[PDB]
């Protein structure tokens, strides 16, 4: 339990997002992350080292969010420049550039199948637009303030946004309709993920709780008190068994996703850490944030 | 105390068999540096095991991790206040002394340094378990609901601590608390004199807290375009005079001078601001707000330079990182390149934790066309840049489009985007009239580097 | 009940409310309602 | 004014090394606003300093507000209002070097104005920002004095 790789000055400017894969894809060797210097790096994680593979340039503003393409080794960057990029870690070209315009382009949401890319709008909707098609296909009609988090399921049959006052929005991607609608927040939730299998689903609000709530009927499964500034990442072990959180205290603790207790925590990072993403096993715990330092924690 | 200390420090240099001189040492040192309490306490809690094997009685354990409570060793307080409540339950017969009170301050305290160990879980649990036992208790009371108002101002927090104030409404903290309720929504501006003019009766008085909450609800009412209409203007008197008061009846309370530095600067006196402020931010200059008052005048004698680190230096807490009302403050009057694009930078900072603000939007446009117009006007400048800059020029563009169909606006309407949209237009013919002048540099540069090369052909 | 006398009167508050107000310090107001009368001559 | 620099320092350490003189001691104090370090020799002896202790430090240019830049000779009998009689430490000093991280380059971001006064040393090694009034070989007051907070 500690940290393995080290990497000083990872960019210019803060980092706001990592991603890294999970899949045998070419993706969990390759490390794409996107930070407000507008450079989308694509680290190579090869000979356990994080190498520079690609430099992707092309944004206005900077990178909001990063993420690996389950079924495909390809990827694709947002940014508030309503430009949405699709990238590829194949030759580190680019493929399009979905203009989101006139503002309203948010993080971004591999489907599993990698067909689909929500994107949050200032309306309170989610479009769902088309990966190969860039155009909007259909979008949720669930109006309020803002979706401030969206996230696909690994297996693909639910799908939750996080909105600017703790509501919860459990959509079905299978029929595109809103089954639920969790609110047990009222702080902003900030990032959420989905588990392995499908059954819990975290929030990353702004108090500090670890609120994970269940998804097949809607529930809290039990409020763990997470860290005492706003958790800002949140990502589950591939194999299950444990999942990280980022803060914005300078704090990687690990909670226990069946106990709910800090198996570890890091204290490396100068600053906040910004985003935090798994290895495809679960042994390298890639980090990111304004440190501009990307750590690589080992947990066997 | 003075002479209880210095009765102390004869007994303390003598050892005539000293078994409670360090004791009472440590019994006045609390309010004093929290060292010399610890430093009698270390040894107190020594000196009670050579004339007989005795255990430590959890009162002198209590204090001790009270102390560290206070301090960054709260695990090692957690420690003394668990072998505390270990040693208070030993004591079955001290009936007298009751032990009972003991673990209840121990448990009150571990439960108060369990809200603060990230663990909000065992505080209500410890906080419940004082609950179940006594509800004649106001403090384990009034603890709850502050756990649950971090969630939200509206869950059990405005339920728990109005049921607080009618079993006790004499309760001074416990009245205070409701009109911190009403601060979440200010809706309650003239209002909010009521409710907060309750304790405010002689047996109450005096109370500088109430008083001040008066001033501060009669402070929020400023910042007003309607001063001409000498309304203003007597609610600077109004809150001076009560700042006036709070002054003769108290010297030292830094918040009468908090407000009356406010009032001066808001008729005008920036110049004698620094002077008011200056007594405040010598004797405690780490209080959030003077960060910020001592930071407009910075900004407003056009340093900047001594304005950027005051917000920054506020942002150092642990409580957040990007901040709407601080960079807000933090673009003022900045033409300089250090901030113009840097300006950008935080602007985006703030903007990524909630772009639903307009002014965010607003500004990130005003600043782009600082910037554009600062290229394309008398530039004659670098090629990529021109390339650059009517991207930017663009997205400004449409971002004047998106902000026109806004409903709600910062208290003023945004209907004056017109002339940013004839700036816009200019801009965009000067642009055009200058990416020649790109080329005909490019030629320029291109023949040097040929004339350049012919001459080392000859070498 | 006997719990609520048994404890209010052997803690110690060392801090409260009104403490926070005042600096730890002697700032009288010899300095500052100087000034404070100062200005409103020059008006 | 000619005030050059002003801020809260607080003493981190006192002679570090050892004391190598009596009467002098090195406080290693640091900012609290603008996040400067010092290195200060004092006269240990008349204005004692302990650990912990804050003060606040005014560099400036003259002691007469109106900034009328005095000559630089020793004049007791004098009526004119001056910045000395709300300090209790003022010493009077001449800058001798002003070290930065310049590069070749680009400009620099942290400077250090080193100033002697009669010669006990300090170095105030800061940002570029804040050390803007200090150019070398210019005369310079000190000005201290103890915050009781």
């Amino acid at each position: 339990y500690g940290i393995l790789f080290k990497q000083e000055q990872a960019h210019d400017d803060a980092i706001w997002s990592v991603a890294w894969g999970t899949n045998k894809k070419e993706n969990s060797e390759t490390v794409v992350t996107g930070s407000l210097d507008d450079l989308v790096k694509v680290w190579k994680w090869r000979d356990e080292r994080l190498d520079l593979q690609w430099s992707l340039e092309g944004h206005q503003l900077g990178v909001v969010s990063v993420d690996i393409s389950h079924t495909l080794p390809i990827a694709a960057s947002s940014s508030l420049d309503a430009h949405i990029r699709l990238w590829d870690l194949e030759n580190g070209k680019q493929i399009k550039s979905i203009d989101a315009g006139p503002v309203d382009a948010w993080t971004l949401a591999f489907s599993p199948d990698s067909q689909y890319l929500a994107t949050g709008t200032h309306v309170g909707k989610v479009n769902i637009f088309g990966v190969e098609s860039g155009k909007k296909e259909y979008s949720l009609d669930t109006r309020g303030k803002f979706i401030l988090s969206i996230a696909y399921s690994p297996d693909g049959k639910y799908l939750a946004s996080g909105a600017i006052d703790g509501i919860i929005n459990i959509f079905d991607i299978a029929t595109g309709k809103l089954l639920h609608t969790l609110e047990g927040h009222a702080m902003p939730i900030r990032s959420l993920t989905f588990s392995p299998d499908s059954q819990l689903l975290v929030t990353a609000s702004d108090d500090g709780y670890i609120k994970i709530y269940d998804v097949q009927h809607a529930n809290l499964a039990g409020t763990l008190s997470g860290h005492a500034s706003w958790v800002l990442n949140v990502a589950f072990c591939p194999d299950d068994t444990h999942f990280v959180s980022s803060s914005s205290d300078k704090s990687v603790k690990v909670w226990d996703v069946g106990t709910r207790t800090c198996v570890h925590t890091f204290f490396d990072h100068q600053d906040q850490v910004w985003g935090v993403k798994y290895n495809g096993n679960g042994s390298k715990i890639v980090s990111v944030g304004d440190d501009q330092e990307i750590h690589i924690y080992d947990c066997p | 105390r003075d002479i209880a200390k210095g009765h102390l420090k004869k007994v303390t240099e003598q050892y005539p068999d000293d078994v409670e001189a360090w004791i009472e040492l440590a019994q006045i040192l609390e309010q004093t540096d929290i060292q010399g309490a610890l430093s009698a306490y270390g040894t107190a809690t020594r000196i009670l095991q050579e004339k007989v094997q005795a255990d430590v009685p959890p009162e002198i354990l209590n204090n001790v991790g009270a102390l560290h409570f206070r301090l960054g060793n709260l695990g090692e307080a957690k420690k003394y206040f668990l072998a505390s409540l270990d040693r208070a339950k030993a004591e079955a017969e001290h009936d007298e002394h009751y032990y009972n009170a003991i673990s209840v301050t121990t448990s009150y305290n571990l439960a108060r340094l369990y809200e603060a160990m990230c663990e909000f879980h065992e505080a209500e649990k410890l906080y419940k378990n004082i609950l179940r036992e006594h509800p004649n208790y106001v403090d384990c009371y009034l603890r709850l609901g502050a756990m649950a108002r971090d969630k939200g101002n509206f869950y059990e927090a405005s339920d728990w601590f109005k049921e607080a104030l009618q079993i006790n409404q004499d309760h001074p903290d416990a009245w205070s608390l409701i009109g911190n309720l009403h601060l979440a929504k200010q809706e309650w501006g003239p209002g909010q004199k009521k409710f907060e003019r309750i304790l405010k009766q002689p047996s109450t008085q005096s109370d500088t807290y109430s008083m001040l909450a008066l001033g501060n609800v009669w402070l929020q009412t400023l910042h007003q375009p309607t001063r001409d209409r000498e309304k203003e203007k007597r609610h600077q008197d109004r809150a001076l005079a009560i700042y006036k008061q709070v002054l003769r009846n108290d010297a030292k309370n830094l918040y009468a001078a908090n407000g009356i530095g406010a009032v001066l600067a808001h008729k005008g006196y920036f110049r004698e601001a620094r002077d008011v402020f200056a007594q405040v931010r010598e004797a405690t200059a780490d209080i959030s707000d003077v960060w910020l008052n001592l930071a407009h005048i910075y900004v407003e004698q056009k340093q900047y330079i001594s304005a950027v680190q005051m917000y920054e230096n506020c942002l150092r807490k642990f409580y957040k990182h990007q901040n709407t009302e601080v960079v807000l403050y933090l673009a003022r009057a900045l033409f300089k390149c250090g901030k113009l694009q840097e300006c950008k930078q935080t602007l985006l900072k703030a903007r990524h934790v909630a772009p639903s603000d307009t002014v965010l939007m607003f500004n990130v446009a005003l600043v782009l066309q600082r910037l554009a117009t600062s290229v394309l006007k008398d530039e004659k400048s670098n090629l990529k840049e021109v390339l650059n800059a009517v991207k930017e020029l663009e997205l400004a563009h449409r971002y004047f489009s998106y902000l026109s169909k806004v409903g709600d606006k910062m208290r003023f309407d945004l209907a004056l985007a017109a002339t940013e949209a004839r700036q816009c237009s200019d801009l965009l013919s000067q642009a055009q009239y200058h990416v020649a002048r790109a080329r005909k540099q490019d030629e320029e540069e291109r023949e040097l580097r040929a004339k350049q090369e012919q001459e080392k052909e000859l070498l | 009940v006997d719990v609520t006398r048994d404890i209010v009167s052997r803690e110690r508050v060392w801090r409260t409310r009104t403490t926070i107000l005042q600096s730890t310090g002697k700032n009288f107001s010899k300095n500052i309602f100087a000034i404070l009368q100062s200005v409103k001559a020059r008006e | 004014a000619g005030i050059l620099f002003e801020d809260i320092f607080d003493v981190k350490d006192i002679d570090p090394e050892g004391k190598k003189f009596d009467r002098v001691s090195r406080l290693h104090c640091e900012s609290e606003s603008f996040k400067m370090d010092l290195i200060l020799d004092v006269n240990i002896q008349i204005y004692p300093v302990d650990l912990g202790d804050k003060f606040r430090l005014v560099i400036a240019s003259t002691l007469y507000e109106d900034g009328t830049l005095d000559d630089g000779e020793y004049n007791p009998t004098d009526d004119r209002p001056s910045r000395a009689d709300q300090f209790e430490y003022v010493m009077y000093g001449k800058v001798y070097r002003i070290e930065g991280d310049e590069t070749s380059t680009e400009a620099a971001t942290r400077l250090s104005a080193y100033v002697s006064y009669g010669g006990l040393l300090m170095r105030l090694q800061g940002d570029a920002n804040n050390l803007h009034g200090f150019e070398v070989d210019s005369r310079v007051y000190l000005l201290m004095k103890k915050l009781a907070f």
